[PDB]
DNA sequence: ATCACAATCCCGGTGCCGAGGCCGCTCAATTGGTCGTAGACAGCTCTAGCACCGCTTAAACGCACGTACGGATTCCGTACGTGCGTTTAAGCGGTGCTAGAGCTGTCTACGACCAATTGAGCGGCCTCGGCACCGGGATTGTGAT
DNA sequence: ATCACAATCCCGGTGCCGAGGCCGCTCAATTGGTCGTAGACAGCTCTAGCACCGCTTAAACGCACGTACGGAATCCGTACGTGCGTTTAAGCGGTGCTAGAGCTGTCTACGACCAATTGAGCGGCCTCGGCACCGGGATTGTGAT
């Protein structure tokens, strides 16, 4: 027989799981929910980022559109922590040219 | 004989069902209702088994949620008994109904 | 003039989530004509942060339920007991989640015993 | 082509106890006798609405098989986003 | 001499305000609230006057709608008088909390 | 900018109630209504100001408010967009 | 028929819609038929509300449609009210509507 | 002098107003509401067509994505009439 | 309070199947390089946002007074919850059939990209008719009697 | 019933200014040509949806019975609507100041695109440890007394 390659975020969700709870697993259904969750928030932030660019007559989605999209979409503390992780990752990456 | 006072078994049932996550409508009846309704829109539809399970998970969560709002409408009126007028108010305020 | 020891954009960013993947999904998504280099890094980092947050609380729910594996019920308990995750996912149904134990006070039986 | 039997009155397979169970999960202690037919009616409207959108996706894709994804996309349209079937 | 019975004027006021489209909050106290609230998120902000008018249109239409739902919660309890518990139930069911 | 919430007067709230079909009003509604209004305005203005900052402006536009209302499921017609 | 509108039998601007569809981050490609169908749909919905809105104007002895007429037209039409259920019409007000239990008792007997 | 170009559906709203109520006019604010409406429905229909193409791995939005979008977004009779006017307008354009 | 007794809770034993690890092949992310253009930036204009003040007056305010409303109380009838024995059909595990999902390879109609052309639609300017606002004085609606 | 009297209606008058038309400049739509690949279309494999069937049970069902519920009916106290005289400040308008929005032009850093490259992540394949299920004791609450 053959295959049919379907991408999911499963390996990254496992890696992150291993970091926070090193002796915990996850059922395929729970992983299904985490995959739903990642796809959902992705679409929300990119969607909002698209509009932000369009509203401001800009051709390009930058980290700054992502940042503004995050403050609009996430509540309170979640937004603060999300922006720090975002800012830290972009600062680190731009040094690692 | 032994006889529970009315409300005692109802309260046990709330504790048991709020503790579990299992689908509460029997599956075969749910699947025939899905096929009858779908048929009336288009004939000769097949369903993935998982398509019927997605509809059953969505329908059950919608009704469990509605019954919460409905309960709050009953209690607002100083009742303990949900009535169709409670469902109608919750649906009206939800924007499901004119 | 040897070029490569392959270095993931994820490793450059210090992330588990795939910067490569996320850039490609942003270029294929018809979101804008162009996607900057930082966009996929920031976005991948925000998806990692929120994943860590849900898995932290879900792991704890599993451990409370005397289980080593996270099931959807653990994700629902985590999400619905957290004010901000609950608001973020207010319009989302978790299949096989069930609900929080919650009985309106008036429905409880009258004062008995001592 | 055998043709499956005719489907009639299947709304009644949403029984009084199944509706009690749902109400119990929803925190309900006491239930008027008219609640059962009102619930059936509310459920029919919800199912018709989601199935209509889902079959519209199925038609658009030139299939005769309603996928989980057509239901998931139909639920999202209706502001009833469902996780766990290919979200 | 003579006086209208309680509720007779209130009916007339309903007929009057449901016939008309005019904004019912004095514009200048509304403008001060908007500025006061804005300052907590960002100091030394200006507003297009049409920006404040958009906010006034959106707030009064929301409150009118909320008052319709509140009224139905009051009547549901066999009352003709709206109370805070009526606003709270309408907002809980609207999913505003 | 001291206590401008009380600028929303008992009678102004009573007018809004009237347009919403309300015949009789408890004395506690006025403070309840003020709380609800502040929460509504805080939520819409936070988002509007956020669009302002992203546009690197210092002036809140109608359009900032219209995008804010759209995000909150409170779409407004008549102010552009 | 130089203009795509005239070719389509449309008042609404097919060329403009085609441009907005292309510039709008919707797909890599836009078929020729798409902006014709969409322009047509937009005209039809515009006609439908301007028809009910014009009626409201005449009913109120006015020559000119104002927002109130648009609000009366939309909220009194089942389908338009459902389409625009999430929308506020600036300066629209609301439909006259008093709940039966709020009305006085009709004097109720004689005189 | 000379303000920056600000595009609107105003001329087309008036052309349709004159087909339907030739003796009727329209306030500036009412034209603003009608513009908001066209922009709103444009957004919704194009948005659905976008998702539809993507769910089906298509790079192109055809009139077929617009029709399905319209069936998902418009209630009953509005949809029947909207499909009819849309199909009629493509047909008559494909011929001329 | 002080019981018997249901129903739930908790425990370790049982055995089963899906979580999770390996493995090897492949598609997609990476490296490196070229080319053109979006937007950051710097400069300049004049819009419209803001401050401030005086007058006019309608709206807000607060206080008196009394009605009709909400809430507490008492009651009575039967709609519901509980539990019994009987009836019903879901669920399960099984085989048996093929429809249609979904993948590949082919290959041209169709939509992107482009240059050159011109008329549809935009802002500027102007005015006059629709409608807001008024008061004359008409009939209706509310409440006192 | 009668009888204010405030509200409501309709009227023609009147004076304001924005709807809507005319003009003429311009940029975005159209025309006609190129060129590349998206997707129709046909063919092929085989996953998974559907259908039939016979048990075994647990759930669904109808019915007896009663009690706690909901709703009807009454009474009492004051919250809240109405109307007044008094105070407040919104709205108006007109003047006077400058922030900064919104536009321009310049130049280059940055992201699209292309080729060559290789290992991250895929499905296939396998297994054994987590947990669903069980039966059997302890423990917890209810209802009787
Ligand atoms: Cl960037
Ligand atoms: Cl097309
Ligand atoms: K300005
Ligand atoms: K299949
Ligand atoms: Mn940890
Ligand atoms: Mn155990
Ligand atoms: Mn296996
Ligand atoms: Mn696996
Ligand atoms: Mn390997
Ligand atoms: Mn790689
Ligand atoms: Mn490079
Ligand atoms: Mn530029
Ligand atoms: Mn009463
Ligand atoms: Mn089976
Ligand atoms: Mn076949
Ligand atoms: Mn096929
Ligand atoms: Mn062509
Ligand atoms: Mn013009
Ligand atoms: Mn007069
Ligand atoms: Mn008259
Ligand atoms: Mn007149
Ligand atoms: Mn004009
Ligand atoms: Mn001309
Ligand atoms: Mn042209
Ligand atoms: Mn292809
Ligand atoms: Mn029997
Ligand atoms: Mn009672
Ligand atoms: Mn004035
Ligand atoms: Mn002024
Ligand atoms: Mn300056
Ligand atoms: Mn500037
Ligand atoms: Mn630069
Ligand atoms: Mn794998
Ligand atoms: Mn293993
Ligand atoms: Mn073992
Ligand atoms: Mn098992
Ligand atoms: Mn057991």
């Amino acid at each position: 027989r053959k295959r049919s390659r379907k991408e999911s975020y499963s390996i990254y969700v496992y890696k992150v799981l291993k970091q926070v709870h090193p002796d915990t697993g996850i059922s395929s259904k729970a992983m299904g929910i985490m995959n739903s969750f990642v796809n959902d928030i992705f679409e929300r932030i990119a969607g909002e980022a698209s509009r932000l660019a369009h509203y401001n007559k800009r051709s390009t989605i930058t980290s700054r559109e992502i940042q503004t999209a995050v403050r609009l979409l996430l509540p309170g503390e979640l937004a603060k922590h999300a922006v720090s992780e975002g800012t830290k990752a972009v600062t680190k990456y731009t040094s690692a040219k | 004989p032994h006889r529970y006072r009315p409300g005692t078994v109802a309260l046990r049932e709330i504790r048991r069902y709020q503790k579990s996550t299992e689908l509460l409508i029997r599956k075969l009846p749910f699947q025939r209702l899905v096929r009858e309704i779908a048929q009336d829109f288009k004939t000769d539809l097949r369903f993935q088994s998982s398509a019927v399970m997605a509809l059953q998970e969505a329908c059950e969560a919608y009704l469990v949620g509605l019954f919460e709002d409905t309960n709050l409408c009953a209690i607002h009126a100083k009742r303990v008994t949900i009535m169709p007028k409670d469902i109608q108010l919750a649906r009206r305020i939800r924007g499901e109904r004119a | 003039k040897a070029r490569a020891k392959a270095k993931s954009r994820s490793s450059r960013a210090g992330l588990q989530f795939p910067v490569g993947r996320v850039h490609r999904l942003l270029r294929k998504g018809h979101y804008a004509e162009r996607v900057g280099a930082g966009a996929p890094v920031y976005l991948a980092a925000v998806l990692e942060y929120l994943t860590a947050e849900i898995l932290e609380l879900a792991g704890n729910a599993a451990r409370d339920n005397k289980k080593t594996r996270i099931i959807p019920r653990h994700l629902q308990l985590a999400i619905r007991n957290d004010e901000e995750l609950n608001k973020l996912l207010g319009g989302v149904t978790i299949a096989q989640g069930g609900v929080l134990p919650n009985i309106q006070a008036v429905l409880l039986p009258k004062k008995t015993s001592a | 082509k055998r043709h499956r039997k005719v489907l009639r009155d299947n709304i009644q397979g949403i029984t009084k106890p199944a509706i009690r169970r749902l109400a119990r999960r929803g925190g309900v202690k006491r239930i008027s006798g008219l609640i059962y037919e009102e619930t059936r009616g509310v459920l029919k409207v919800f199912l018709e609405n989601v199935i209509r959108d889902a079959v519209t996706y199925t038609e658009h894709a030139k299939r005769k098989t309603v996928t989980a994804m057509d239901v998931v996309y139909a639920l999202k349209r209706q502001g009833r986003t469902l996780y766990g079937f290919g979200g």
